[PDB]
């Protein structure tokens, strides 16, 4: 990510749904209900007052008057506060956690596939001469062409270029840039595919062509890595610094445009009873 | 067309009854007949056991059990399976370039998620509840201390807490008016207090203390709490007689392993057992697929899988070039795709605990009325 | 009466000035010459350094320096001083039972300011304050604008975004009442988010992790921005260098030693320094006297304290069993008490930020009343 | 120790030690110039009006008269329930703390110094035939 | 690596009279150098902590609605209340 990325996930809350309709359903009920006690233009007055008492206690109505109406109204009120409450507790804990998605999640993508006709094009960062650019070259060769522009020297050249936003994609060793992710500078760099691989093909000793080693390497090469001392070889030498540990403007979008569609509702009706 | 034992049961009439099996292991095994030039005949295993070394039964020798011994016998040519690569196994035979690559991965049930705010005194302390209930009145009380309407000045107390705002219980003191104020305020802070309570409550649930790893002190100390499984005692009570440090929590394993793959399974989805050891693709599929229970742990003993042969036969080079093609062609991912990639995967407790009690309110609401009128009428 | 120099800086005239001198390990001194019956003439070191071993100029021979040098070299006779204990020093020194239990530990200065109450919504962001007024002046003119009382409308939906309870809003239309019912509910909405941010910046209390010993991988690996070091001379260097796992560390600190823990600890007086790696005892008394730095961090390399002295020397049992016996009977604890361990050390801000302002109120309504005063005289 | 757990609370903690104090005279302070501004049971009724506000809205009165008496009415209920909102929120960081008791340290305690007495039956356990 | 943590020790470690475990020896024995600076090597490599990591490293160790506010505001009740009944008093006397 160029910058750090949250989602607000305004559309993702429970409403909406099921849900939604009972409990507006629950409200109808409950407000007939306290019609008919209070009967025992109130009607509207007393929708009122519910709404307000779900929302903000901020809103006078006199429809209902009477010690069940009070009784009634005590427990709307109630039900109102654990409603609030356990809807601001859920929001604190989905602020604790966390909803971030990748960004391409494919070597064979949409954009990495004839990214000429789709936004500025693309980077397809490697280095030649070496084995990754050669499964490029020998799968497809659009990609591959289009990857001779731009190529750096090294790695570490091509980390402080991405850093400094020259390029814009990275293509190289699963293993390499595992280690430099996990342990770059502020950890501001992750790859696209969380654990992702492609072509998965793991390293070797490149003996002789029929030497006289390859049965002893290769017993205690297995030997080494079922007695464990591979898991601690590996704990010492490949482990990231930080890796696996770990009222918005742009938040109320939604929300404020949810409001201008009932507002435009709102003024329909009001046009058509003018009409009527 | 497999022809296979059906009688899974040790000690049975043995059928040799053709059966239909597929999927990814024999999607490699068409790719590989029709890259290289030969014709199969396809066979289950006699016993079941994937196969380990053994002391022969009324003798001192040992010999080569389960799917092995069928490779080490006349059988033997090309087995492919979800094998795994071993010392002990490659001492003898030889295996190929590894075609897959898969760990660990502890398995364990997942807990019931019954947080969901379904009672109000689960949280806190059930006893407060009823802790402000009559506290309240005393005040009014204390209110109508004052005095020296009251059904009216009643309700408006009991109201005010509720923030219903009646105005309707105004004694004439202000001594009196003084004391509600202090009552109202001293209701905002406590309510205020109780909802700080029931966020931080929120934010610090997870009573969840699954054991991760095989170096976790509640793992590593053995117990009678639950029960590990070793699933049928291949493939990896061989790594663990390795390790003399696990072979010390070898044994709560090695007097309680099943003797298969899938009933072990069964049994831990029955809370029969919780805990498994297994190869990490049949256990991630097995979470993904059947959506009641995840895995949790880390990964080790990372040894990837492999297709086997025998001695050293004249097979082995072109089978090998062959797989390491196809994982570079992008076939392997394509058909990883499509058998293994994908299968199935305002608290509603909150909501639903308490639209009841609004519900019995309404419903109540015409008997109280009732109740009212009955008492009126008798006076 | 101590005997040592006043010309720590180098090129200063050294003369050797009579000096005082009255520690703890001076009380355990006089005890220890009361109770064997001899006399002592103490005086300083003449450079200052624990001893840690170097090269002589352009010669591959080994020599000492500080007060092991001085000690071996014929010049002293007891070494009695914060001593700690090593391998490469106990190859020719006779040590003795420890009198004190210390380990290595880190010390950083403490973040004194944690919170500042005065802020506005300016962390989450005042355009969207700025957008949510905007909003509420939009949404309450397309509701006066719907009418066919503006003013008394505009009064009572900012009494209600704010709580006050007007109640002067009356709507003519149904409208207008589910219009206004929908905005309160999207106001209760707003007010629930702006809660939520405020508990999550809350929560968030101490956003600076604390270093925790050196398994850390946040102080292993070396950066620019943190810099850290112990002194260029003690048994520090000595642990560091002779175990080799952490060579950067060494070459970065080696860049950046000091001389003495006073002039370490003044550096971090003024944040010249990040961290300082030192014994267990002179730091935690350091954190008790001036509390404005922190002791986080684990202790490691544990080794205490000690009497040095050369092989052949016929107090060598003696001082031992002394020292054994007086630690077992209690008279260590009492000077333990006396001298190391002896001393221990929301608000108005968020309200003054917000009252001063009101006073601001107070001093612009007023004025605007006299306007009002002319708005009645102008019509 | 597990017979019995007493966890600390906010109870045990100081409370209204001094900010209290503040928060009270400047509380009187500001309805002090309200209720001057308003002149240029009307101080009752400003004084219920200012304690519902900083407490809860069900106290309402007609004591702000004017443009200037509701905008500086609303600006001291939009601080109040900020200051809410901020206390609420310091009350839920505080749950994340609970401290414990240690008070008696080493055998520096009449409950160990002195033998026999006191009140309950203590007891000393220690193994014979050590160092102890 | 009690169980469920119940029991506990007084206080942060407050050890009376440290004085520490260690071998013992004959009188005079040719073994004592060797040892001790074998022990002083041991010591010094970071092994000793792994030794003490992997033997009795302990599982509490790691490890670590009240009705007290309750009481304090019902007093505080109480308090308010008897201080409104003096005042209803005294204007009542005078």
């Amino acid at each position: 990510r160029s910058n750090g990325t949250v989602s607000p996930s305004a559309f993702l809350e429970p409403f909406s749904a099921s849900v939604w309709v009972m409990m507006f359903v629950m409200l109808l009920i409950v407000s007939a209900i306290a019609v008919f006690v209070f009967e025992y233009f109130t009607i509207g007055k007393a929708i009122w007052l519910l709404w307000g008492l779900v929302f903000n206690n901020s809103v006078p109505v006199q429809n209902p008057k009477g010690t069940t109406s009070k009784i009634m109204v005590s427990v709307w009120a109630f039900f109102a506060v654990i409603f609030l409450a356990s809807y601001t507790a859920n929001l604190a804990a989905f602020m604790i956690q966390e909803e971030f998605v990748d960004q391409v999640t494919g070597l064979s993508d949409k954009k990495f596939q004839r990214p000429h006709d789709y936004s500025p094009p693309f980077r397809f960062g490697t280095v030649p001469n070496g084995s990754t650019e050669r499964n490029i070259r020998n799968n497809y060769p659009y990609m591959h062409q289009y990857m001779t522009k731009f190529n750096q020297k090294g790695v570490e050249d091509a980390l402080v270029s991405l850093k400094t936003g020259k390029l814009d994609a990275f293509i190289y060793d699963a293993a390499v840039l595992n280690y430099k992710a996990g342990r770059d500078e502020g950890c501001k760099l992750v790859t696209i595919g969380s654990g992702y691989i492609f072509a998965t093909t793991g390293y070797g000793i490149a003996l002789q062509k029929g030497s006289p080693w390859k049965r002893q390497i290769d017993l205690a090469l297995l030997q080494f890595v079922g007695d464990g001392e591979m898991e601690e070889l590996e704990t010492l030498w490949l482990t990231g610094i930080c890796h696996n540990e770990k009222l918005d403007i742009d938040n109320m979008a939604g929300v404020f445009y949810m409001l201008a569609a009932a507002m435009a509702l709102s003024l329909i009706t009001f046009i058509w009873e003018h009409l009527f | 067309i497999c022809t296979g034992p059906n009688d899974t049961s040790p000690g049975s009439p043995r059928h040799t009854v053709p059966q239909c099996c597929y999927g990814f292991c024999i999607d490699l095994l068409i790719k590989l007949a029709r890259t290289m030039n030969f014709t199969y005949e396809v066979h289950l295993v006699a016993d079941g056991k994937f196969g380990t070394q053994e002391r022969v039964n009324n003798s001192n020798k040992k010999e080569w059990n389960g799917m092995m011994g069928e490779l080490l016998s006349g059988q033997a040519d090309m087995i492919v399976a979800p094998l795994t690569i071993n010392n002990e196994r490659a001492q003898y035979i030889e295996f190929s370039k590894p075609f897959k690559y898969q760990g660990l991965t502890i398995l364990v049930k997942k807990e019931i998620p019954r947080s969901t705010l379904d009672s109000f005194m689960q949280p806190f302390q059930s006893t407060l509840w009823l802790l402000v209930g009559l506290s309240v009145h005393v005040v009014a009380v204390m209110l109508y201390l004052l005095d020296r309407t009251l059904s009216s000045a009643m309700w408006f107390s009991w109201g005010v807490l509720l923030n219903s705002g009646i105005g309707e219980g105004a004694p004439r003191s202000f001594s009196a008016r003084i004391l509600g104020m202090v009552w109202a305020g001293f209701a905002m802070i406590i309510v205020a207090s109780y909802t700080a309570n029931l966020a931080a409550f929120l934010v610090l649930d997870r009573p969840e203390e699954r054991i991760t790893g095989i170096n976790d002190p509640r793992l590593r100390n053995p117990s009678d709490k639950f029960i590990y499984a070793t699933v049928k005692q291949s493939s990896v009570d061989i790594y663990f007689r390795r390790q003399v440090e696990l072979s010390t929590m070898y044994r709560h394993m090695e007097k309680h392993n099943y003797e298969s793959a899938a009933e072990a399974i069964q049994a831990v989805r029955d809370n029969k057992l919780h805990a498994f050891i297994w190869d990490s693709a049949v256990l991630e599929f097995e979470a993904s697929q059947k959506c009641d229970l995840v895995t949790t742990g880390e990964l080790f003993f990372r040894s990837g899988f492999g297709i086997g042969m025998r001695k050293d036969s004249p097979w082995k080079q072109n089978v090998s070039l062959s797989i390491l093609k196809s994982h570079e062609n992008g076939f392997m991912e394509d058909l990883d795709k499509t058998w293994v990639r994908y299968q199935e995967c305002l608290t509603f407790e909150n909501m639903a605990g308490v639209f009841m009690l609004v519900a019995g309110g309404i419903v109540a609401g015409i008997f109280l009325i009732f109740i009212e009128i009955a008492y009126k009428r008798h006076k």
